[PDB]
């Protein structure tokens, strides 16, 4: 039960699954038993990508992505007290206000993407989903829970496309290695998550008197040392949930980078195109040779 | 028989149970050989026809190698480290669990190592040092089936699900990055109606780089297969016998012509074999050989089969042109789909841009045309209407004189502003020696000598 | 120069469902896979312990002799951050007579109790001075002293493991049978439905596209 | 910054968070417990010798509760149940006369003269504190060392665009 934190979310993203399953059941079942989607959709593509007019509201989502993500780091590196805690400042609030943004930017997107089902079934809507509803249940016992806040790390993927608006990474080359450095760096830091989350909360079995210590900086420091294959050994997985994670994490960490070793295409074979440009240097000129050059 | 690895299996469990029953408690001896034989996972996903494909039970037998493999030998780690070693009187024991060998073996053989939990028996150790040179000699083994796993996993196309209400081409010959291009802008046009039949692609060798991504870019209406247009079993698969037409492509860049149309028969012959109904749609690169078309018994073009000669059409429109220029591009503009386009600026281009917009079509007229002469109903639609007619049906007449009559039923042939305009001329209703060849179509001579015109 | 480019027009409707088909089967297969395997975890994780509180029967147990063992205990007092520092707490012993074993053993508020110290049939909250840890075992030991023999009460133990400790409560509250057997049983079940519901709809579509 | 911010802030919000008070003494006391300390020699003797706890307690101005005084946080989680730990060295003696000697400064002022002292109700009503467990390091070195690192960053930034720029205008001159 957990004071219902997670079924607030669970249930609100089931209960949309089955709302979209029986609407699109009962609207063609009715034939056999005997407008804003443009206007605002467009503003969801013009304001925030492709003609970038008006502010990139995709630059104010990364911005409150990460905002949410120093809250996490701050919020779990305090020892859970819950009782008493500054949160009544600004740390608590300054949360809630970028929720409020999300929820106003979620609601602009339902409306957008044709077939909601499919919508429902996105990766970016399950992370508005498992972090919007448990910030809402949080205001009643002025309390907050550590759950699933650190997916908000699971959006920063979307950094090349800023970086490709701003005309930074104009190579067409260069996006890709954006792409799969931000991969590594996300799925790091999300692993570390639900490690930290496993791990320093015990098992059921033994009533949960099975802690171990753990803050989140050690979870990103012990899965960076164990999928080096160093592994020391000084800090590592005690919780029997902990074990079983971490050989997941092992064979998915090993199965990943046997995928992606075969990008030397990109790194090793045109990285090194080089020349495209010639800055013009005025007050001096030139001539160009051409034809056959050895 | 007696020495097969599944009567083994059976040996080492099948006796110590039934010694189990006299003292009424389980001996945890070789019980976890059972195990061993979950190698037969793949025949049963081979008999409920789930793995139907010959690639992909490579993959399962290899998978459950490893799982069956991983398991058994931390059965060994549990029986040889939680019991202790003869020399110390069994007094050393170290207090190990099934779960914790099958995770001690894990971090072992993934070369991590934490040594958070260890083997502490004499013989726990031994076993340790076999276990990590098999594991990598295993490992070193196996890891030369990317042949599989990168290389073939990657063969996609072989099923084309027949999606009913709707209907489709097939198009096939030969398929380029550049050959579908000016075929697939003019065929998905956005000024033609919602004609959504275009779901397929037949030839043999693979897609490559851009070629996949301009099926991206247009990933509801392609549907690629791999596989060869000569097999009657691949046709079968792509389910050309619902099919409305089969369009044929050949490479005019060819190296000897006269090799890739008179290939090009045999593929008609193919597809005329199986399925002798079907509209084909082909192409030439020389003339003499659309002949050929004539003695395929099943080939009617009075049903609509056509063969372009590339030669024919390309020359013909030059020499054309010799009569009057321009008329080469006047008829190319013709055919391909083309919006209208505004121009604000004066430029030679403004008007040019509203001539490309006419393409040509085709009509029967109204019966209130009927009985007069074609130059009087050329005016009516010209001038009442907002179409120019060039030809009528009798067989193709073009431009008729004042002394042919219009009859019942006949076509007119029209070059006018979009489709949906040309239903006007069907609704109007009131409102208000020898020197000559065998046929005389063509001039002709005695036959020269080349010494005489050189 | 490069004219007025092109023009803004598309239609398209992904068809009805593709995508949305593929992912919403593929979930609910994940969910019915994923439920099956957390009850198939759930279940040997969970009962290896489980067994050994069902297993530990009840009687209605009388007090025997209770006594001052004299050796001081240490503990471990908190101060609410990190304090690991230690006091002490005098060893009382209260046996009871068995209902049904008829021996001699000691009480034990928990397993817990038990284990952290065989000796003694009580543990106080650990405090600060000796004064508090005394006092809180005085008090604990007077409600038996003055109800001793009288009014016989239920009490936990198990002949298999030992025949001398007795056990006041069970190590387990009911939440075993009531979320093993539930939460991945509830996940296979909400699997099933989305699957047999997007089914219904994927097959139901085709006959309705064809009514007309 | 963005590290020595929550690196910092977490221990540094924990002694920010004790308030200070205006306490006097309520008693004082021997417990006759020998408590065993370290004691080196210059290098590497691991050897104890053993000191006699002392509490003395104070009433808090503000909370009107018992609690032990303790040097600071640091002497206070090192042993609980003592006011003072002297520095221990080799002989019984010198440890006994380095208690008795702070312990004779309150038994000559005991309850007169009440004094400054720090205090957290959130964490413990108990044990009170004579001194401040961070100096004002944070302050001074959290929000400087990376900020003049930033600040020296884009100034060198600046004055070089400043060069690039001007150059070529300089070149156009002749
Ligand atoms: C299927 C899931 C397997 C069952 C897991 C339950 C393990 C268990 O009961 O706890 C065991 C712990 O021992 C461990 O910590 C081992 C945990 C590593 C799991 C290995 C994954 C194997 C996946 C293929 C035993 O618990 P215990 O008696 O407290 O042992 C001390
Ligand atoms: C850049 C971001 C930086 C933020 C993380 C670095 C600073 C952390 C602040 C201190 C901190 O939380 O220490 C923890 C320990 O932490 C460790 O001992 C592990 C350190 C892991 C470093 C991981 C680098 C990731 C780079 C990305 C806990 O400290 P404590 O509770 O006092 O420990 C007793
Ligand atoms: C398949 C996996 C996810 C099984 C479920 C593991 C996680 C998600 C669940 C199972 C048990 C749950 C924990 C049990 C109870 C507590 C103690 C509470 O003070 C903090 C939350 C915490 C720690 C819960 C967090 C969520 C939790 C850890
Ligand atoms: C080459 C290897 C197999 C040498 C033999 C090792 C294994 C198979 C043999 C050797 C010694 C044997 C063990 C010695 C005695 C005991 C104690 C008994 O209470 C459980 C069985 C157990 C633990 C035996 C199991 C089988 C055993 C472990
Ligand atoms: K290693
Ligand atoms: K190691």
């Amino acid at each position: 039960m957990w004071w219902a934190f997670l079924a607030s979310s669970m249930v609100t993203f089931f209960g949309g699954l089955f709302i979209i399953l029986l609407w699109r059941t009962l609207k063609y079942l009715w034939t056999v038993c005997c407008w804003m989607t443009s206007v605002k959709d467009w503003a969801g593509v013009m304001i925030s990508a492709q003609t970038l007019t008006g502010r990139v509201l995709v630059v104010l989502v990364f911005a409150l992505s990460i905002g949410a993500l120093v809250i996490y780091f701050i919020d779990s590196s305090n020892p859970i007290e819950s009782c008493q805690n500054f949160y009544k400042d600004f740390t608590l609030q300054i949360d809630m206000a970028f929720n409020v943004f999300f929820l106003l930017y979620f609601g602009l997107r339902f409306i957008a993407a044709n077939d909601k089902l499919w919508f429902w079934l996105e990766v970016n809507s399950v992370v508005d989903f498992f972090t919007v509803p448990p910030v809402f249940v949080s205001v009643y016992l002025n309390r907050s829970w550590l759950g699933l806040r650190f997916l908000r790390a699971l959006r920063l993927i979307q950094f090349s496309e800023i970086l490709q608006f701003l005309n930074i990474l104009k190579t067409s080359n260069s996006i890709k290695l954006v792409n799969l450095l931000s991969i590594f760096i996300s799925t790091w830091l999300t692993a570390a998550g639900f490690i930290h989350l496993v791990e320093n909360s015990g098992d059921p079995w033994e009533n949960f008197q099975n802690n171990q210590a753990l803050t989140y900086w050690e979870c990103v420091y012990l899965l960076m040392v164990t999928m080096s294959t160093v592994g020391y050994g000084d800090v590592y997985a005690k919780t029997t949930l902990g074990r079983l994670f971490m050989v997941f994490f092992i064979l998915g960490g090993l199965a990943m980078f046997a995928s992606y070793v075969p990008e030397i295409i990109e790194l090793i074979g045109n990285r090194k195109k080089y020349g495209g440009s010639y800055s013009a240097v005025s007050g001096r000129k030139h001539i160009v040779v051409c034809g056959h050059i050895t | 028989f007696w020495l097969e690895v599944n009567s083994v299996v059976d040996f080492f469990t099948v006796p110590p149970v039934f010694v189990s029953v006299y003292l009424n408690r389980s001996w945890l001896g070789l019980r976890f050989l059972r195990a061993l034989r979950l190698i037969q996972f793949s025949e049963i996903l081979q008999f409920l026809n789930i793995l139907k494909t010959s690639n992909s039970i490579k993959l399962v037998n290899l998978l459950s190698i490893f799982i069956s493999t991983w398991l058994t030998a931390a059965g060994f780690i549990h029986l040889v480290e939680n019991s202790g070693d003869p020399w110390e009187n069994f007094q050393n024991n170290q207090a190990l669990t099934y779960w914790e060998c099958v995770y001690l073996l894990m971090v072992t053989m993934s070369t991590v190592g934490y040594g958070d939990v260890y083997a502490k028996t004499t013989l726990g150790r031994l076993f340790m040092v076999f276990f990590i040179l098999g594991g990598l000699a295993m490992f070193a083994s196996y890891v030369p089936e990317i042949i599989e796993l990168i290389g073939n996993r990657k063969k996609y196309g072989g099923s084309y699900s027949a999606v009913s209400g709707r209907k489709h081409i097939v198009v096939c010959g030969h398929i380029t990055l550049e050959s579908v291009s000016n075929f697939l802008k003019d065929f998905l046009h956005k000024d033609r109606d919602d004609v959504n039949v275009e779901i397929v692609f037949l030839h043999n060798i693979s897609p490559n780089l851009e070629l996949e991504a301009l099926f991206k870019r247009h990933f509801t209406q392609v549907e690629f297969y791999q596989g060869s247009v000569l097999n009657p079993h691949d046709l079968a698969r792509v389910k050309i016998e619902s099919a409305d037409a089969c369009l044929i492509l050949a490479n005019k860049y060819c190296a000897d012509p006269d090799a890739e149309d008179a290939s090009n028969i045999m593929r008609v012959i193919s597809i005329k074999n199986y399925h002798p109904k079907i509209r084909i749609i082909t192409q030439m690169l020389q003339y003499h050989n659309k002949a050929h078309l004539l003695n395929i018994p099943s080939w009617n073009w009075k049903e609509g089969d056509d063969a372009i000669c590339l030669a024919e059409l390309k020359l013909g429109f030059i020499a054309q042109s010799c009569l009057a220029q321009g008329l080469s591009t006047m008829l190319a503009n013709l055919f391909s789909m083309r919006s209208f386009i505004k121009i604000e600026e004066d430029t030679w281009q403004k008007y040019y841009l509203e001539g490309v917009s006419n393409e040509m079509y085709t009509e029967y007229l109204s019966s209130a045309f009927v009985g007069l002469s074609f130059p009087t109903v050329c005016e009516l639609c010209f001038v009442k209407l907002k179409l120019l007619m060039i030809a009528i049906e009798s067989r193709i007449l073009i431009n008729p004189g004042n002394h042919l009559k219009i009859q019942e039923g006949t076509l007119g042939f029209f070059i006018a502003s979009d489709a949906k305009e040309v239903k006007r001329a069907f609704f109007y209703c009131k409102a208000c020696v020898k020197k000559y060849d065998s046929t005389g179509m063509f001039h002709w001579c005695a036959p020269k000598e080349i010494e005489k015109v050189i | 120069k490069i004219r007025d480019h092109d023009l803004l027009d598309k239609r398209k409707t992904v068809t009805a469902l593709k995508a949305g088909e593929d992912k919403s089967i593929r979930l609910g297969l994940f969910l019915i896979i994923s439920g099956v395997v957390s009850l198939f975890i759930f279940g040997f994780c969970w009962l290896s312990p489980a067994l050994q509180d069902l297993q530990a029967t009840e009687a209605n147990c009388t007090v025997l002799s209770v006594q001052q063992i004299g050796e001081v205990f240490e503990c471990t007092f908190t101060c609410g951050a990190d304090c690991r520092g230690t006091s002490q707490y005098p060893c009382v012993q209260v046996y009871v007579n068995n209902s049904e074993s008829n021996s001699r053993a000691l009480l034990h508020s928990d397993e817990h109790q038990l284990l952290t110290n065989p000796k003694c049939s009580y543990i106080p909250p650990c405090k600060r001075e000796n004064q508090k840890n005394l006092e809180s075992v005085m008090n604990w030991q007077q409600y038996w002293k003055d109800e001793i023999g009288s009014q016989p009460f239920t009490c936990y133990f198990n002949q298999h493991q030992r025949p001398d400790d007795v056990l006041l409560h069970r190590t387990h509250d009911e939440i075993v049978l009531l979320h093993c057997f539930l939460w991945p049983l509830v996940t296979f079940v909400v699997g099933v439905l989305i699957v047999v519901l997007t089914i219904c709809a994927k097959s139901l579509a085709v006959k309705a596209e064809a009514m007309k």
